[PDB]
């Protein structure tokens, strides 16, 4: 059943699995009309499909054209997510297909189970974990490719850059979740921490700055401080 | 009017005949049930006073032969049997009637309850759900599992209800995943009605049979089947108007008949709330919604 603190280590075993996050699939700006009513304008979205072991990110860009003339978009978004994940599984060679797909939101279970009926051996699972994958659009290069897309497009990233050369997938996933948690809690502060020292750059083929092991420890410390501060602010504690 | 004679009543038992029931004492001189309306299926059911576990019973149609009950002291139950000798049978029934050893099927003239619960229920269809082709009557009990329950063990003693599964390839056409899951009209009308049942009469027949097995034997698998067949119609945006009107009547009589005290185990809260308040057909079951709201407002 559900992925939690108790069965966390399963993410880093040799059974292929993907997390699916649908939180950036359907995105809108809410605005006033000339008549003083409210209307939404859709903006480009993305499915965030992540192998937590390898760092391989299958970023399916959701172009605003897919909503044209459709009703109940928040509901269609779950089904479009399920259709795109199903199409991605079918596109992969058999030996690359996931054994499990973990959805970050329970509303994705039935849409994905129904789209994956052809794959009875792929387990569709919820999680108790509060994963900050909504903050994926606070990574500049992912936000850039989504907003510039003029048609539906799949872009492949490694969300861990070259980290797995130096650290395990457990530690890579912990770094990623701490960066995304920071970006989600206080984006300005998080991005200031990541880019304050111009001598550390982002390689053209990477998402994050090229920190030494020592500079990552300092960065990770600054992110934890950012998160606890904002927590004491939120909750006046 | 037909008769189901009993050889004897060696053990104390509650005997059911359709919606009626009678207590019989150990070795009470009881020789059966007379004045049974021709034209309907019937069920004669049993709960031993000493083991209220295993409600069991026999679906039969008196037009298909001469049936009697005889206690089997080896298997420890009241067994239905066919008497092939018509003259031996008329002779036995005439004797027991003359000595007034029989209870009368206690139908009220005004009362269409049993007709309304069994309108579409056919003995030929029961015998396909309950396979035992050497007998013209069908045994059901509390513990019998459904073909579907066995997939999720002995296939000989199974209820062969039509498998309904909303998250199955059968229910969902490739490339109509969201449409077919949110509006089950395709599954109801093409797969189930046109494809398997052939008409709404056979569909309602199985629905009605599932309910009666749930109510009389507390058969859990039958209760699941009854709810699934209701939910498939209520979850379809496109249903023939005549099916909706008839479903309202069918369900009205089922809810009317259900013992008030069994509502908590025989009624699925999720399915009823969905069918009366969220589903496409939420405004199509007036009679059923009025009786449910007045009789079981707690469930809703």
């Amino acid at each position: 059943g559900a992925m939690n603190s108790s069965n966390y280590a399963e993410l880093f075993n040799n059974d292929i699995k993907l997390f699916v996050d649908d939180t950036n699939v359907y995105r809108v700006t809410v605005h006033k009309t000339f008549e003083g009513n409210v209307a939404t304008k859709a903006i480009n979205g993305c499915i965030f499909t992540l192998n937590p072991k390898t760092g391989h990110l299958f970023l399916k860009i959701i172009h605003t054209s897919v909503w044209a003339g459709q009703k109940r978009l928040s509901q269609l978004a779950k089904w479009k997510t399920a259709e795109e994940v199903s199409a991605l599984v079918r596109s992969l060679p058999k030996e690359e297909q996931p054994k499990q797909i973990i959805v970050t939101r329970k509303a994705m279970l039935d849409p994905l189970e129904v789209h994956m009926l052809d794959f009875p051996n792929i387990a569709i699972r919820p999680t108790e974990l509060r994963l900050p994958f909504s903050a994926a659009m606070s990574i500049d290069k992912l936000s850039d490719v989504v907003m510039k897309a003029t048609e539906p497009q799949m872009v492949l990233f490694n969300i861990y850059d070259d980290w797995l050369d130096r650290i395990s997938s457990y530690t890579a996933f912990s770094r990623l979740t701490l960066l995304l948690r920071a970006l989600k809690t206080n984006e300005e502060s998080a991005k200031m921490i990541l880019l304050s020292d111009p001598t550390i750059t982002i390689k053209s083929y990477h998402l994050w700055p090229s920190f030494t092991d020592e500079q990552w420890i300092t960065i990770e410390s600054q992110m934890r401080d950012l998160i606890l501060t904002e927590y004491g602010r939120k909750y006046n504690v | 009017m037909n008769t189901v004679p009993f050889t004897s009543a060696p053990i104390e038992v509650t005997i059911g005949i359709d919606q009626y029931s009678f207590n019989v004492k150990e070795n009470q001189p009881f020789h059966g049930i007379k004045d049974i309306p021709i034209g309907h299926v019937h069920v004669i059911h049993f709960q031993h006073a000493d083991n209220s576990s295993m409600r069991y019973g026999y679906w039969f149609d008196c037009r298909m032969g001469n049936f009697y009950i005889q206690y089997d002291p080896k298997d420890g139950l009241y067994k239905m049997m066919e008497e092939r000798d018509g003259a031996k049978f008329e002779n036995i029934v005439h004797n027991f009637k003359e000595r007034q050893m029989m209870v009368s099927y206690p139908k009220i003239d005004e009362d269409d309850t049993w007709y309304n619960l069994t309108e579409f229920v056919q003995m030929d269809k029961i015998r396909k759900i309950v396979r035992k082709d050497e007998n013209q009557f069908s045994y059901v009990d509390s513990s019998m599992t459904t073909v579907q329950e066995n997939e999720l063990s002995d296939p000989a003693h199974s209820l062969n209800y039509t498998v309904i599964n909303f998250k199955s390839r059968e229910a969902i056409r490739p490339g109509h995943e969201m449409e077919d899951f949110l509006d089950k009209s395709y599954y109801l009308n093409t797969v189930m009605l046109q494809g398997i049942f052939k008409n709404s009469s056979n569909y309602f027949g199985e629905l009605q049979f599932a309910f009666l097995n749930a109510m009389f034997f507390g058969n859990y698998g039958s209760s699941l089947q009854w709810h699934a067949m209701i939910e498939l119609i209520c979850s379809s945006a496109t249903v023939p108007k005549h099916m909706l009107d008839k479903l309202d009547e069918i369900l009205y009589y089922q809810i009317k008949t259900l013992p008030e005290q069994y509502s908590d185990i025989l009624l699925n809260e999720r399915v009823w709330n969905i069918c009366l308040y969220s589903s496409f057909q939420k405004n199509s079951l007036h009679n059923t919604e009025k009786i449910m709201e007045n009789k079981y407002p707690e469930l809703l």
